[PDB]
């Protein structure tokens, strides 16, 4: 008897926010993440990120200031296996081995995971469409691939992505010089993706601003809003329509408004599918492109293209990358 | 000290959040 | 367009013989050699003179243009 | 600018007489050498044996002396320590050892030579760079 | 510390038979705004 | 043009088009092994050149010796037609089924081959489909028992293709792999060490398959499974279409770590192979210029060569310190108790072992578009890409599109139940 | 006289011509084809040693159109400009296309947001759109002339390729560590935020679209009456209140916050730039220094990076940067162990 | 209808090139050393 009161509960409108099955995981999950990682940030001790025994710091208390970084990943020695709390002993080896890392990282997948379920089965209880779940899908999936498929496909978490800003940039920099990511469609289309969303969320937005109903109770001295209850919406379609058509030509422009809209959720989310994909797919070795050499078979002499002075800088990092952790020749991870 | 500014700034950004989310102003119909 | 003479024989048959002509016009653009002459791009037989290691370099805001011949009497 | 005949007119043997290749050649024996060496020899530059490389003039202080082709083309049949000492041919490649390096099965005389000549016109056009990599490191 | 190991666990599978008795329930099923079948 | 989805209903016509995709499954296993056969040159690495199927065909060790590329080339050939044959046989069916005309008034049809909506024959359909992957299963137990072999790449010397006895059907050993960590080395499915287990694990799935197949066949599904899932036409993609992702990522991390199934003579060394397989190529190297490797201190003090995991072992120091868990035929033999026995590496090391070490080494998954070979800073001069990096790499991408296409048919199965259609 | 051409020239026919139409058409034509000229025929090897185009087989993506020599400052020189004299090939030869490119395409951008303005007075618009497109321009002075200016020359200005760009990326992350300057990190705040927005609104609509708006309930209809337009507002509301917590529901708002954005980060970025354009960076943070120097067990990323940089600056400013003429010996560049 | 300076110029001034380009461009391709 009492399991059906419950159910209700979780089920509909709590004043507040929706908790669904979804959440009843992503709530006390995402907690965990969020309270050990703000700590973390604020004293976690230094980790040795590459199984050497040389500590990084990026924490409050022990010198950094916000950009300087934060909750950095484990060791390269747990790197791959599994480091949860139990297994270890007392907790001033837990917090040098990078264990927040692993403890916040799996929480928040998980719970983010649940977070794009959670949007959903809202649909579920509101008849609305599913497609939300969908355009999340995207970052989400991309997080996964930057935090987790790298890791699983290197051989280590350590070099997953550090919980700092300062290591975001890290990782990409020795990113690029170990996999040379500029080169690859993957993250062109992502670039495209995502210059795309700039210059579309400008467009509409700035079209939509301009082909107001210029005549709803709009003075110079006030400005106040629409609400559904308005029938005519708050534009004048056919002038943003008409103007577009009339900068390049009449296709250009959009007749209606599902292309529209439907266009603004297809470029973005189209994109990072694919990035979120390149870094997956380079977590295995496929690497971009690289034209390092064109030739003048006359003598042989090598002429260097735009492309080989751009392996001159990731040339210039490869080398000084995790300095002192390489004992052999070839990096080979 | 460097420190304590830095969280102070933070504690702002999350009592900033529940009273944004808890104690907003409604959007009502009545309209 | 609506396929306006993209549907019409007449705009075929003006340009079946037309792009082709372009087409062709242009390969021999390649073929016969003016790009380099009339752009100046170095050819395989002129980037390095046999065993001259350097590249030529330009330095003189006003001498570009004698530069430039001075490097191209060094690879004849 | 052309690939010219002095360029390839390379010493034959120890005391002073030379051949002067093709250009069919050459280009075999770059195939040849991307098809059983590169993956180890990339560039000139050993990837198992860094502190050794396959510059003309180290080859020179080999024993017995490698500089010329008929050299290389007995190094390839059977290796020798850059002292002269060992046989090293269970770990090298070698005609002798096809069983072993499947690759070399296939090869002919013809193409050592080749390949041989592709190891000593290589350096007149790279220079430094096939040596340790300059333009690769 | 082999006494918080258990201790997680058992918290861990608490919030699991909640999702997945949550969803198999007889009771809440896949009641939705529209249509009702039960 | 939603074309597909106007099918949805009539499956006079699916029947049509599911037996036409059907068709080009297995084209393509036709056009690719004989395209295979065709640029293939004996002797030669299989994977450095760029093949993908024939290593399957030489797994179920059909045509091979020793390690050791193929004895026998007409193995494949046989593959090569089939397949592009079967392609027409079905060519034919699905264009047929698709054409000439829809079902379901069929009375002794309808008796035969049922509809939707109906749990009982839905679930009779299934059980059948069922019985058959038994069977296929069972099959691949055939032959490696009673059979031409598989191949081992284990114990010993090179492992030719074996046949084997007895497999492990203990019955809490098969499914103990299904109950181990996921992580660090051990993932369920992965662990998969010696080839018996292999065998094991697939007699017990036919019968259960087969076990299964007749229990839906006879029986309709009960009421939680009925308030729980939905019945749409729709909604049994969703299930199936997820079903598949899951597996996607699977066989993919399942490629990258080698289990003796995917013997990595034919596919090639595992990403780590290359590391560990460079840190034993220099011990030897050094070894040979009389280092002693006991006493090597790396800047870090941690030893160039010889460190140990948290669990106390000796294992390769380096970044490859990441990769101890690694195990191969070549690794092993110096093996032993406590980790990796300083007495057998610098006593009893054989040649043998310098060459594969040199070789992996050598083709380290590492690769580009451009299929230039090693480091992303390399010369164009050396082409070659891991098959494994090529499986995994697109086979991941087919796991994830997949995946959102879990959500998208799973959540248009609420918008047929009560939702927006 | 006047009046008429107004019109003539103003008529509204497919592709409006107007009284921008004389700039905006001459310019981006002529930026258009300067590119794919010489991206398709030159070689700017004469003044940057590298291969310029398609005619030296460069793929689509290495080709470009390379800046001018550093020798030259900036010296527009036209092709009567007294060092080309007049002698087209060689105004080539020596890069004469960057400066074309640049300056015509300069008033193309003029053109475009001129073009902009004419067709909110014919059609009674407002003129936003023409104000969001100065972020673009900004970015484009910013870039392309202010940064060369405030430098050595026009060579250091990003050149017009693809693979061009990206090592015009690296050079900022090596001298610069431009990843570091706050404004740049703005500019990367709205460009990823114009995308989030992007996909929130586009999804929210097209997911809370009216039911049953269309039997066959497929969605490609409308008309002008449909003053309503097909979705709930009320709906959205709720559903980001309860799952995100927040949701201001006033149309008019979304959209302008949707200018606000994406605009308003590439005019900082931009700002960052005028900045570099003075060697003036955020490059470094003296209290970690310092404690860098006289502690060395003290590690954090701030400093790990760093240390890469000052590897791209080594290895690739020799062959980078040609007229100084770098002789560097391989022990010199710095290079950790083993690799 | 007739010729005229939309329709007409625009279409040619931008479409003629190309070919003549992609002519340039296909003779490339074959071109040695
Ligand atoms: C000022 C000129 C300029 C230009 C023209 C380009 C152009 C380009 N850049 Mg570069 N860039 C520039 C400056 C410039 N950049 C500067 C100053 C920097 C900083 C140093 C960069 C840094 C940069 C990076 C880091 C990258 C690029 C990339 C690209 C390519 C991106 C493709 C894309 O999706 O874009 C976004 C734009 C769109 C998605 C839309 C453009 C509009 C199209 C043409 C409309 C098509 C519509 C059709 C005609 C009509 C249909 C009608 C409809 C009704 C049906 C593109 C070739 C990326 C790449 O992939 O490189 C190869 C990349 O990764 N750029
Ligand atoms: C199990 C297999 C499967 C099946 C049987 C279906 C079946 C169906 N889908 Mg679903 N889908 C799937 C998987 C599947 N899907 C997956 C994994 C995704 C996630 C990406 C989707 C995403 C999806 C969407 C977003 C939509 C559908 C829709 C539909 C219906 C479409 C009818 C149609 O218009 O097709 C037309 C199909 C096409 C034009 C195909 C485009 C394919 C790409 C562009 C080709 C890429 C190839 C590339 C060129 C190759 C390069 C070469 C390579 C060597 C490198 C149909 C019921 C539609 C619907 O409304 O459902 C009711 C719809 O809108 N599906
Ligand atoms: C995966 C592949 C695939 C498949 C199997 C189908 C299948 C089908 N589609 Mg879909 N379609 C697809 C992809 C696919 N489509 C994609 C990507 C799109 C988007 C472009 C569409 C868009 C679409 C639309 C818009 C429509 C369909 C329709 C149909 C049905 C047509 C039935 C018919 O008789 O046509 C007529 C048949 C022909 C013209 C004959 C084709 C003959 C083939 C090529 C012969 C091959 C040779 C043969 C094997 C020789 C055998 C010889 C023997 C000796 C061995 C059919 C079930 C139609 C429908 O309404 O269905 C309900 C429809 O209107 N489809
Ligand atoms: C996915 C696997 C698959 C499946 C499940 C099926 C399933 C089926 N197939 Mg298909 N098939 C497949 C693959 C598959 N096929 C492939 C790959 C091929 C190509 C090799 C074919 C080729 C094929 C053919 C050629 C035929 C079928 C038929 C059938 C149906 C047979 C049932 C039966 O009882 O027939 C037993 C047969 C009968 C009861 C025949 C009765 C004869 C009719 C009524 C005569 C009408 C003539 C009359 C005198 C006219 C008077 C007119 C007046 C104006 C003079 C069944 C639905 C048959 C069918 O659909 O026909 C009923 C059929 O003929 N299949
Ligand atoms: C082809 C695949 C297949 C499919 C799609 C189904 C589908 C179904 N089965 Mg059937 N089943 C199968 C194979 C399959 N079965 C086999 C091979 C057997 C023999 C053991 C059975 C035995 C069986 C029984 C005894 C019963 C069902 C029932 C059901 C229904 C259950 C409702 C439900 O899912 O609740 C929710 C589901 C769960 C809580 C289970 C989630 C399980 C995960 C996803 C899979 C774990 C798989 C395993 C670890 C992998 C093997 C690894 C290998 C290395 C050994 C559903 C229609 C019930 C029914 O229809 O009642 C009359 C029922 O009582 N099935
Ligand atoms: C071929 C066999 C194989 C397969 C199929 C997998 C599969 C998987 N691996 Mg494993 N792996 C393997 C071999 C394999 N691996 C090997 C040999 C190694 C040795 C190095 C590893 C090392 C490894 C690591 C280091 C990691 C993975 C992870 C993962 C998961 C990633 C997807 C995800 O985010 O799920 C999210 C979860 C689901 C979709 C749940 C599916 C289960 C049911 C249907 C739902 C239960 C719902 C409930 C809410 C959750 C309870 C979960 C419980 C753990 C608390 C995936 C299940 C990652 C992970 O997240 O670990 C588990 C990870 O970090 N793997
Ligand atoms: C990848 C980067 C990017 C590109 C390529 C791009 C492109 C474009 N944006 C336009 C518009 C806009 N973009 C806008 C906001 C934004 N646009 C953004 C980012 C981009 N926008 C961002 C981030 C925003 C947010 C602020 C707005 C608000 C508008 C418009 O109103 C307008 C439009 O109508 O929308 C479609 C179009 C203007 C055409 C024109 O004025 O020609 C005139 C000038 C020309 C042709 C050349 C000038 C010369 C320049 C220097 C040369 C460029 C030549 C290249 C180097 C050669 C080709 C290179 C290849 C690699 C492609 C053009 C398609
Ligand atoms: C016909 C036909 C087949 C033409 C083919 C064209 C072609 C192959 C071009 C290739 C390359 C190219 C871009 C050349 C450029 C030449 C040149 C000088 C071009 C001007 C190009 C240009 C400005 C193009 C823009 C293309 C375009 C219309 C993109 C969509 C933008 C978009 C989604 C805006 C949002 C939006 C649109 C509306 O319409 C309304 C109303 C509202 C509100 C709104 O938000
Ligand atoms: C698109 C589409 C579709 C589809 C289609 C399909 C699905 C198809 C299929 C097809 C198929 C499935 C086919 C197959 C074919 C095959 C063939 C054509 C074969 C051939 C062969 C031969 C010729 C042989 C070979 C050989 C041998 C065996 C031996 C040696 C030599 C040789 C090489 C000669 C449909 C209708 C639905 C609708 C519309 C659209
Ligand atoms: C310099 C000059 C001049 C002239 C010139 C011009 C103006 C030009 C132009 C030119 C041009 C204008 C050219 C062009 C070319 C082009 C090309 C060659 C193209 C191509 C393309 C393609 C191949 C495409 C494709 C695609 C696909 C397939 C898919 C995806 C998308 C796309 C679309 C990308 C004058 C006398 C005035 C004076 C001054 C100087
Ligand atoms: Mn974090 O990292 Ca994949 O590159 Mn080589 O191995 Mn370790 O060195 Mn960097
Ligand atoms: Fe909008």
């Amino acid at each position: 008897n009492l399991w059906e009161r419950f159910c209700n509960w979780v089920t509909s409108t709590d004043n507040r926010l929706y908790v669904g099955w979804f959440g009843v995981i992503m709530i006390p999950t995402l907690l965990a993440a969020t309270i050990c990682f703000v700590i973390a940030f604020i004293a976690a001790p230094p980790v040795d990120i590459d199984g050497i025994r040389e500590p990084v710091s990026g924490s409050l208390l022990y010198g950094n200031n916000i950009i300087t970084g934060a909750v950095v990943p484990s060791s390269n020695a747990i790197g791959l296996h599994f480091y949860p709390i139990w297994e270890a002993a007392s907790l001033d080896e837990w917090l040098y081995n990078g264990g927040p890392y692993q403890l916040i990282i799996f929480h928040f997948l998980l719970g983010a995971s649940c977070y794009m379920g959670r949007q959903w089965e809202l649909s579920y209880r509101l008849g609305m469409r599913p497609w939300i779940c969908v355009a999340y899908s995207a970052p989400l999936a991309s997080a996964f691939a930057v935090f987790l498929i790298y890791p699983i496909g290197q051989g280590s978490f350590s070099d997953g992505m550090p919980l700092g800003i300062s290591g975001t940039f890290n990782f990409m920099i020795v990113f690029q010089a170990e996999h040379n990511i500029l080169m690859h469609p993957f993250h062109q289309l992502g670039v495209a993706g995502v210059f795309g969303g700039a210059l579309f969320c400008a467009m509409h937005g700035s079209l939509v601003t301009s082909s107001l109903i210029r005549e709803t109770t709009e003075t110079e001295s006030a400005n106040y809003g629409y609400k559904f209850g308005q029938e005519e919406e708050t534009y004048n379609i056919v002038a943003a329509h008409g103007y577009f058509g009339r900068l390049i030509f009449q296709y250009a422009s959009f007749n209606n408004s599902r292309s529209l809209h439907f266009f603004l959720a297809a470029w973005p989310v189209v994109g990072v599918w694919f990035t979120a994909l390149g870094i997956s797919t380079m977590a295995f070795n496929l690497n971009g492109f690289n034209f390092n050499h064109s030739v003048i078979d006359a003598k042989g002499n090598v002429i260097n293209t735009w492309a080989d002075i751009i392996n001159r800088a990731n040339l210039g990092m490869e080398v000084m990358h995790e300095r002192n952790a390489h004992n052999f020749p070839l990096d080979l991870a | 000290m460097e420190t304590i500014t830095y969280v102070f700034i933070f504690a702002c950004i999350i009592a900033l959040f529940f009273f944004a989310i808890f104690f907003r102003e409604p959007p009502r119909i009545t309209k | 367009p609506f396929s306006d003479i993209i549907t019409s024989v007449r705009y075929w048959v003006i340009h079946s013989i037309t792009i082709p002509a372009l087409f062709i016009a242009g390969w021999l653009f390649v073929s016969t050699g003016l790009a380099y002459d009339v752009f100046g791009t170095p050819r395989p037989d002129s980037y390095y003179a046999q065993e001259q290691r350097s590249i030529p370099l330009v330095t003189d805001r006003f001498e570009a243009k004698q530069q430039v011949e001075t490097f191209l009497e060094q690879l004849k | 600018a052309e690939l010219t005949p002095e360029v390839l007119t390379v010493p034959l043997n120890s005391e002073g007489k030379t051949i002067t290749l093709t250009e069919k050649q050459y280009l075999e024996g770059k195939r040849l050498f991307q098809y059983a060496c590169a993956s180890c020899h990339v560039g000139g530059i050993t990837k198992t044996n860094p502190s050794l490389d396959l510059r003309t003039e180290t080859l020179a202080l080999a024993t017995p002396p490698r500089d010329n082709i008929e050299g290389l083309v007995d190094y390839m049949k059977n290796p020798t320590t850059y002292d002269g000492e060992q046989e090293i041919a269970e770990v090298h490649p070698s005609l002798r050892s096809a069983d072993i390096f499947p690759k070399m099965r296939n090869l002919t005389e013809k193409d050592l030579v080749a390949i041989a000549g592709h190891i000593l016109v290589e350096p007149k056009i790279l220079g430094d760079k096939w040596g340790g990599g300059k333009v690769y490191y | 510390m082999e006494t918080l190991k258990i201790t997680v666990y058992i918290v861990v599978t608490f919030f699991v038979l909640l999702f997945v008795f949550g969803f198999l329930s007889g009771d809440p099923a896949r009641n939705p705004k529209r249509k009702d079948l039960e | 043009w939603a074309g597909n989805a106007r099918l949805i209903n009539l499956s006079g016509k699916l029947l049509g088009a599911h037996v036409a995709h059907a068709g080009l499954i297995v084209f393509w296993a036709g056009a690719m092994t004989l395209f295979e056969l065709a640029h293939f040159i004996p002797e030669k690495p299989m994977y450095e050149q760029g093949l993908i199927l024939i290593p399957h065909i030489a797994t179920l060790g059909w045509g091979v010796g020793p390690g050791g590329e193929v004895v026998d080339t007409f193995p494949f050939f046989v593959v090569g037609v089939v397949h592009l044959i079967s392609s027409a046989v079905l060519g034919f069916g699905g264009v047929y089924h698709a054409i000439r005309g829809p079902e379901t008034l069929e009375e002794y049809s309808s008796f035969f081959g049922y509809d939707w909506k109906d749990k009982n024959k839905m679930t009779t359909i299934l059980g059948f489909h069922l019985i058959v992957l038994g069977i296929g299963a069972l099959l691949l137990v055939a032959k490696a028992m009673f059979f031409g072999g598989l191949y081992d790449t284990w114990a010993p010397g090179g492992g030719d293709v074996r046949v084997i006895t007895n497999p492990t059907l203990d019955p809490r050993v098969i499914f103990g792999y299904l109950l181990k960590s996921p992580f660090g080395g051990e993932g369920w499915i992965v662990s998969v060490n010696n080839l018996e287990d292999v065998v094991g694990g697939h007699i017990w799935i036919g019968l259960i398959c087969i076990a299964g197949g007749i229990w839906h066949i006879l029986t309709t599904p009960f009421g939680w499974a009925r308030r729980a899932f939905i019945w749409s036409g729709e909604a049994y993609l969703s299930y199936s279409l997820g079903a598949l992702s899951m597996m996607g990522f699977i066989a993919t991390c399942f490629v990258w770590f080698n289990n003796t199934v995917y013997p990595s003579e034919f596919y090639g060394p595992t990403g780590p192979e290359a590391s560990q397989a460079q840190a034993m190529t220099f011990l030897i190297r050094d070894q040979k210029l009389g280092a002693n490797v006991g006493s090597a201190q790396g800047p870090t003090g941690l030893g160039k060569y010889l460190m140990r995991s948290p669990t106390g072992e000796i294992i390769f120091g380096g970044e490859t310190m990441r990769f101890w868990d690694f195990r191969g035929p070549w690794l092993e033999p110096l093996r032993g108790p406590n980790g990796l026995d300083l007495n057998k590496i610098k006593n009893d090391i054989q040649p043998w072992q310098e060459r594969r070490a040199a070789e992996y080494m050598t083709h380290a998954p590492l690769g580009s578009l451009n299929s230039v070979g090693g480091v992303a800073t390399e010369i164009n001069s050396v082409n070659f890409v891991s098959p494994r990096s090529w499986l995994a790499t697109s086979h991941f991408v087919l796991a994830f599109f997949f995946l959102v296409g879990h959500l998208w048919h799973a959540g248009r199965a609420r918008a047929a139940a009560a939702g927006f259609e | 006289w006047f009046d008429i051409l107004d019109d003539w020239l103003k008529r509204d026919r497919f592709v409006f011509v107007g009284w921008s139409g004389i700039l905006l058409f001459p310019c981006a034509y002529l930026a258009l084809g300067g590119w794919l000229t010489g991206t398709t025929f030159v070689t700017s090897w004469y003044t940057h040693g590298l291969a310029s185009s398609y005619l030296e087989g460069c793929n689509f993506l290495t080709v470009a159109v390379s800046t001018p020599a550093n020798s030259m400052g900036h010296s527009l020189l036209l092709l009567w400009g007294p060092e080309a004299q007049g002698d087209f090939t060689r105004w080539c030869q020596l890069g004469g296309l960057w400066t074309f490119i640049a300056l015509h395409g300069a008033f193309g951008l003029i053109g475009f947001m001129l073009r902009q303005f004419e067709i909110a007075r014919l059609v009674g618009v407002r003129p936003y759109n023409a104000i969001a497109f100065s972020a673009p321009i900004a970015v484009f002075v910013s870039v392309f002339l202010i940064y060369p200016l405030g430098q050595s020359s026009w060579f250091f200005a990003p050149s017009f390729g693809v693979a061009a760009i990206f090592r015009f990326l690296l050079f900022f992350q090596g001298f610069h560590n431009w990843t570091l300057n706050p404004f740049h990190m703005m500019g990367v705040a709205g460009v990823l935020g114009g995308a989030l927005l992007c996909a929130i609104h586009g999804a929210t609509v097209e997911n809370t679209l009216f039911q049953d708006g269309e039997g066959a309930s497929t969605f490609r209809a409308f008309n002008p009456t449909q003053a309503e337009e097909t979705y709930s507002m009320v709906t959205a509301n709720r559903f980001w209140s309860q799952i995100f917590g927040i949701a201001f529901s006033n149309k008019r708002w979304l959209h302008f916050f949707m200018l606000f954005v994406p605009v308003t980060g590439l005019w900082m970025s931009a700002i960052g730039v005028v900045g570099l354009a003075l060697n003036l960076r955020s490059y470094d943070f003296i209290s970690q220094e310092i404690r860098a120097a006289e502690d060395p067990e003290f590690e954090t990323f701030y400093t790990k990076n760093l240390l890469l940089n000052e590897g791209i600056r080594a290895w690739m400013a020799p062959q980078d940067q040609p007229h100084e003429n770098f002789v560097f010996p391989e022990e010199v560049l710095p290079r950790g162990n083993a690799l | 209808y007739p010729i005229f300076t939309v329709r007409w110029v625009a279409v040619h001034t931008l479409a003629v090139p190309t070919i003549f380009f992609l002519g340039a461009i296909a003779a490339m391709q074959f071109i040695q050393r």
